[PDB]
């Protein structure tokens, strides 16, 4: 009975910047790492950051490293995903996932928001 | 806990992280240069979906935690609630997943309307039953 809505999608410029939000709802949140995921047209559905329990570790796809980051705000129940500098590639539904880390390695569960769309395109 | 050697990751509550706490059932210290790439847990294997490889009920999985594989190679992958392994066969939208056992039919998975996702890489198989 863990709820999970991501909000912040829109459409953006190259080069743009774009933050998402997940809200956590039924769960003890302070005890879960917590994972934004991607999936594209066609295309299998990856892992774009996690963040610990707490925030002493992440991960990163290496295609977004050093432009996305993870924060989360355990009073708020919360997690977001700053997107800077962004490529037409990073284009695709973006999902909140609830999972735990294990020796520095996020592994995800089976909780998934329904997903909130982020389209980079120019004029 | 570090030290301890690879976790062994037995019974798997439906929707569960793979490693969460609650599911390392042991440990074992095992050589590091022994998988090519290292082996990060190992998971126990349920069912003969691919006993023609040889990876039979009941084998310990070494597994390498990436998301990143190859069509052809064992995934171990998680789809809704459940977590299999299979040889992947992606194909546009959708995604088979193949048993190596004839008695077994390919999983065909919809991209968009099913959560699909890589879990790792099988990189070996430790069997060690006391009756062989």
């Amino acid at each position: 009975q863990v709820q999970l809505v991501e909000s912040g999608g829109g459409v953006v410029q190259a080069g743009g910047s774009l933050r998402l939000s997940c809200a956590a709802s039924g769960s003890i949140f302070s005890s879960n790492a917590m994972a934004w995921y991607r999936q594209a047209p066609g295309n299998v559905r990856r892992l774009v950051a996690a963040i610990s329990s707490r925030g002493d570790n992440t991960n990163y796809e290496d295609s977004v490293r050093g432009r996305f980051t993870i924060s989360r705000d355990n009073a708020e129940n919360t997690v977001s995903l700053q997107m800077n500098s962004l490529k037409p590639e990073d284009t695709a539904i973006y999902y909140c996932n609830v999972g735990s880390f294990y020796r520095g390695n996020y592994y995800g569960g089976s909780s998934w928001g329904q997903g909130t769309q982020v389209t980079v395109s120019s004029h | 806990e570090e030290e301890e050697g690879l976790p062994l990751v037995g019974r798997v509550a439906a929707g569960e992280p793979l490693l969460a706490q609650q599911h390392i059932e042991g440990h074992y210290q095992v050589d590091p240069s022994l998988f090519k790439p290292n082996a990060d847990f190992l998971l126990r294997v349920s069912g003969m979906s691919m006993k023609d490889i040889g990876i039979m009920d009941g084998d310990l999985l070494a597994v390498h935690k990436t998301q990143d594989v190859r069509n052809g190679q064992v995934v171990v992958a998680r789809i809704d609630d459940e977590v299999t392994v299979k040889r992947l066969k992606k194909q546009g939208n959708k995604v088979e997943l193949l048993p190596e056992n004839s008695e077994f039919k390919p999983i065909v998975v919809d991209l968009r309307q099913q959560s699909f996702t890589i879990e790792g890489l099988a990189v070996g198989v430790i069997r060690n039953g006391d009756w062989l």
